[PDB]
RNA sequence: GUGAAGAGGGAAACAACCCAGACCGCCAGCUAAGGUCCCAAAGUCAUGGUUAAGUGGGAAACGAUGUGGGAAGGCCCAGACAGCCAGGAUGUUGGCUUAGAAGCAGCCAUCAUUUAAAGAAAGCGUAAUAGCUCACUGGUCGAGUCGGCCUGCGCGGAAGAU
RNA sequence: GCCAGGCUGUCUCCACCCGAGACUCAGUGAAAUUGAACUCGCUGUGAAGAUGCAGUGUACCCGCGGCAAGAACAGCUGAUACCGCCCAAGAGUUCAUAUCGACGGCGGUGUUUGGCAAUGUCGGCUCAUCACAUCCUGGGGCUGAAGUAGGUCCCAAGGGUAUGGCUGUUCGCCAUUUAAAGUGGUACGCGAGCUGGGUUUAGAACGUCGUGAGACAGUUCGGUCCCUAUCUGCCGUGGGCGCUGGAGAACUGAGGGGGGCUGCUCCUAGUACGAGA
RNA sequence: GCUGAAAGCAUCUAAGCACGAAACUUGCCCCGAGAUGAGUUCUCCCUGACCCUUUAAGGGUCCUGAAGGAACGUUGAAGAC
């Protein structure tokens, strides 16, 4: 579960640490956003070179979620924080290659094609 | 068509064979027998009196008790009327079984919601007064599965009342 | 006032019946009633109908001039069919016609149906162009209003032709 | 179209006609020329 | 003049609007203003006219085309208004800014034979063609018809208050 | 005097638990106020928002727990100013009104400037009511509509009609979403409902006027935000009575309560056909 | 909008005469016969006697106490009472 003003942890080797975010999408007058949402979010530290630097603002995708999702079958996934990977509204593609933790199933989404493949731990 | 009374007892999950968790709320359905037919020509409109349960002869008043005599039926705990859809007519005494529910995958069910205490203003409109003990509907629910010889019947979700509550169960009119 | 004096002859094979304000017109496509405005007393004269209008009503002669005109009009169709009637319809998509459906496909995603009054004689001489005919006398009420209000060959693009015969109109297309 | 006090005919092709106790004007040549109140 | 310092009735209420100056009592009669469908007492009263819109029952200046009528005016059984089964034929594909304007854009005349009759041209559409109508002219029915002024009211104007 | 970080229901949203009151039983018990009351809503008038005057509609009589809806600011006239309209030169490839529309006239407004001469006043929060004279969901007409999108007009109030930085601000500017982030009356709604951010009850502070007390639409600080809301109105629930001998149930129903929202994708479908786009 | 004249063309209408916007109302849910216009249906219970008077919607006396409710106890996922 994700609200406004929520930390995010960094899930891929684009160089960021710590994540903000700023504004939430993905619904009229909505409150909270979902893992298969997307999300504003900006940058508080950036590696000394790289593509992204101080400032930047942007979309992103939570992956991991603190309180977690449900399952027909009754089973719950939690984790120990909230992971988010960022995106652009062009070139959806994200730069990182690499993906921390596990991911769940509910990544079979139209956009979600080319990330199934990432994550070899689940 | 026509709907019957039952009693709620509980709810839980049911497991389907691809291993989904589906609520179940767990209504017992005694076969109500019907005591008194209503129609156009004396008492202006269509309907049929249905019981359940059962009262102690010590606890049923003389009136009640002649009332079912007249049906020829044991004295059940209450009665209810359900309005029919211009389809086929129904007889004093002839019990009504789940097996209607058994072919429809569409009920509502309405009920008494638990009582409560006097809730104020930003609990109940988000003017404060006493909740629950009203008539309330909740519509458009799936039958999971029905048990003929055993007087159940489980239902998706949640229904009004509490344990041991009685509820109606009517087949769906908005499809 | 003009049309109504004027009286009109009714051929051999009519009968007309004037029950006080009803009028009742039988003959061989079959039998019609339409029940006249109470301020013309239009007289059987037997042969014709000449019409008079009862005094006291202004809009006496009107009246008169209206009765006469569609009671000869209904005279001439009981003898021979609705002589003031036709008919319009082929309607330029893909289309059929039994019993009392006109199935349609007028540029929806869905067959639109009409519904024909319990009574039409229903032809296709060609695909797709206006036509039709006069034996349905009353039964033609309208009828052709629905199919020309899903769609009436929208006059920009002609995307579907027109109907049982004849021609109607249309100028340019841009969007499909 | 318009709903001006005043109504007139603004070419030949035009006629007064007076619906529900509203007097407009039917052009048969332009829609434009229809106006409403009278 | 009223109220101040005059009561009472009417205008639905109301002090400056109308009638009207209370000595006291009567279960008597007649009037003023205002009414005579009820509420609430009186004509669902007589005659002569307007009203089709609840305008009456709220509204000004300013502009037309409804009936009732007045002054009249034009065309009218050597037959009018609306009408059209009939005609609209020929160079005038024009010189002219030749890119085609040919009447349907303009410089331009705005002619001339058939003639019971037709203009070198008013609308619809074509790159212009072409084609369909109208000015007028043959034939039948046919009697009235057309444009403005005066107006009382119907109307616009006009949109009024939980 | 400043920065970075860890740190709690201050909030999205509040969820639940322990005590003292709130409620009942037994007894003690006073006040603010009081002309008398058999103390309803709306329209109209009124020294001008009427429980008491004319009209209209509803309501069986009496209790209980409740949210609190109950000179400075707020008379006569309308030059000024705003609003709508009529005519209409013209722009618009020809064509005034598809869209604008110059010069003119006509009315309405008290929404500016104006002329005469103890009713607590602008904001923000809670709470809302009503007209469309409609921002949107909109359909329907014209289009210079060879199209969604749209440019303009008739109707629609059934419903919806934001978050943050500058102001105390109404208003306005800015950035991000949405379908839009509406116009106005309700003492420019709502302080015996909530705070007072400046102004404008009582205190005091700075500059000015007067010897003086005092005064300043000259400016800060905070500011009893007074009135046992008796009573008016409403949600819920009771005691009495009548439905005509009495009683227990099941219901038809005159009327009444509130909601009729919506984004994305899918197959239809790269579909109608369209010179192609 | 099918035909369509009046007014040999034409026109939504004059006449034979139908569709149609989510706009409006029903339909969807709940309270509701104090709706004093006081509603409909089922069942149950009472089937005594005497005296007087101002002689009739009269009064009193002895017996009777029907069904039902209330009274009190256990109490409840009903409840401030």
């Amino acid at each position: 579960m994700i609200q406004e003003q929520t930390m995010l942890n960094v899930a891929d080797n684009s160089g960021a640490r710590r994540v903000m975010c700023i504004k939430v999408l993905g619904g009229s007058h909505r409150r909270y956003a979902g893992v298969g949402d997307i999300i504003k979010i900006t940058i508080k530290e950036a590696i000394p070179r790289g593509k992204v630097k101080k400032g930047d603002v942007l979309k992103a995708v939570v992956v991991r979620t603190k309180k977690g999702v449900r399952r027909p079958d009754g089973s719950v996934i939690r984790f120990d924080g909230n992971a988010c990977v960022l995106l652009n509204n062009n070139s959806e593609q994200p730069i990182g290659t690499r993906i921390f933790g596990p991911v769940t199933r509910e990544l079979r989404s139209e956009k979600f094609m080319k990330i199934i493949s990432l994550a070899p731990e689940v | 068509m026509i709907g019957l009374v039952g009693k709620k007892v509980g709810m839980t999950r049911i497991f389907t064979e691809d291993g989904v968790s589906i609520p179940v709320t767990v209504i017992e359905v005694e076969a109500n027998r019907v005591t008194q037919v209503k129609d156009l020509a004396n008492d202006g409109y269509r309907a049929i009196q249905v019981t359940t349960g059962a009262k102690k002869a010590n606890r049923v008043t003389k009136p009640e008790a002649g009332h079912f005599a007249k049906a020829g039926v044991e004295a059940g705990r209450g009665l209810w009327e359900f309005r029919l859809a211009e389809g086929e007519e129904f007889t004093v005494g002839q019990s009504i079984s789940v097996e209607l529910f058994a072919d429809v995958k569409k009920v509502d069910v309405t009920g008494t919601s638990k009582g409560k205490g006097f809730a104020g203003t930003v609990k109940r409109w988000n003017m404060a007064g006493q909740m629950g003990n009203e008539r309330v509907t909740v519509q458009s629910l799936d039958v999971v599965r029905v048990d003929a010889e055993r007087n159940l019947l489980l239902v998706k979700g949640a229904v009004p009342g509490a344990t041991g509550s009685d509820l109606i169960v009517k087949p769906a009119v908005k499809a | 006032s003009r049309v109504a004096k004027a009286p009109v002859v009714v051929p051999a094979g009519v009968d007309v019946k004037i029950n006080g304000q009803v009028i009742t017109i039988k003959g061989k496509n079959g039998e019609l009633t339409r029940t006249l405005n109470d301020a013309v007393e239009v007289k059987h004269a037997d042969n014709t109908l000449t019409f008079g209008p009862r005094d006291g009503y202004a809009d006496g002669w009107a009246q008169a001039g209206t009765a006469r005109a569609l009671l000869n009009s209904m005279v001439i169709g009981v003898t021979e069919g609705f002589t003031k009637k036709l008919q319009l319809v082929g309607v330029g998509y893909r289309a059929a016609v039994k019993g009392n459906v006109i199935n349609l496909s007028l540029g929806f995603s869905h067959p639109v149906d009409h519904q024909l009054p319990a009574g039409i004689t229903a032809e296709c001489p060609t695909q797709t162009e206006i036509v039709l005919k006069g034996a349905d006398k009353q039964v033609i009420g309208q009828v052709a209003a629905d199919l020309r209000a899903y769609r009436r060959p929208e006059p920009y693009k002609g995307k579907g032709v027109r109907y049982a015969d004849e021609v109607v109109r249309t100028k340019e297309a841009k969007k499909k | 179209m318009k709903v001006r006090a005043s109504v007139k005919k603004l070419c030949r092709n035009c006629k007064i006609v007076k619906r529900d106790g509203v007097i407009r004007v039917i052009c048969s040549a332009e829609p434009k020329h229809k106006q409403r109140q009278g």
